[PDB]
């Protein structure tokens, strides 16, 4: 058929679009990753650089 | 000796429980041996030499 003709979309599309809606949502779960994300990678370095500091047999004769 | 503080018994008390033991030292000016009673960094000592 002609293809100015557009197929049925509408067992996804949303009963209302309202733009400033459907963006501050996806928005919210991509920000609450990178912030857990950047917590934990931070705690994972200083465990890391924690373990080159003096051992618990080297402080007991301080 | 030190692990066992604040675990199952207190400072002063781990302190009089490894006074009970002596332990190898340092020699003297001459060279002879000597010894030493134990202290928090010591560790537990076991009935036999060998
Ligand atoms: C080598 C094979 C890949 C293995 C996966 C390795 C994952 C590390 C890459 C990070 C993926 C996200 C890239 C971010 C980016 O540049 O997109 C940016 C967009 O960034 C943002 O807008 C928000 C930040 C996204 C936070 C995602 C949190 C993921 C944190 C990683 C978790 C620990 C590994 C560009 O992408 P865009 O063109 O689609 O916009
Ligand atoms: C290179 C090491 C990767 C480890 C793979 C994950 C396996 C889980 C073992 C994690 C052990 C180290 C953390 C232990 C810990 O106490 O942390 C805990 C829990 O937090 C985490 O580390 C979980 C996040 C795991 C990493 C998430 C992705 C971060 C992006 C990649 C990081 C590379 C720069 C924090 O507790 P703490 O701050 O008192 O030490």
């Amino acid at each position: 058929k002609s293809t100015y003709r557009t197929p049925n979309f509408d067992d996804v599309l949303k009963e209302n679009n309202d733009a400033d809606k459907g963006r501050s949502y996806a928005y919210f779960m991509v920000g609450a990753m990178g912030l857990l994300s950047s917590a934990g990678a931070k705690s994972t370095v200083e465990t890391f650089i924690s373990s080159m500091t003096a051992t618990a047999d080297v402080l007991a004769m301080a | 000796w030190r692990t066992l503080v604040g675990v199952s018994h207190t400072n002063e008390e781990v302190r009089n429980m490894a006074e009970e033991f002596e332990y190898d030292d340092e020699p003297d000016e001459q060279g002879n041996p000597k010894k030493r009673p134990g202290k928090l960094s010591d560790y537990i000592p076991g009935p036999y030499p060998n």
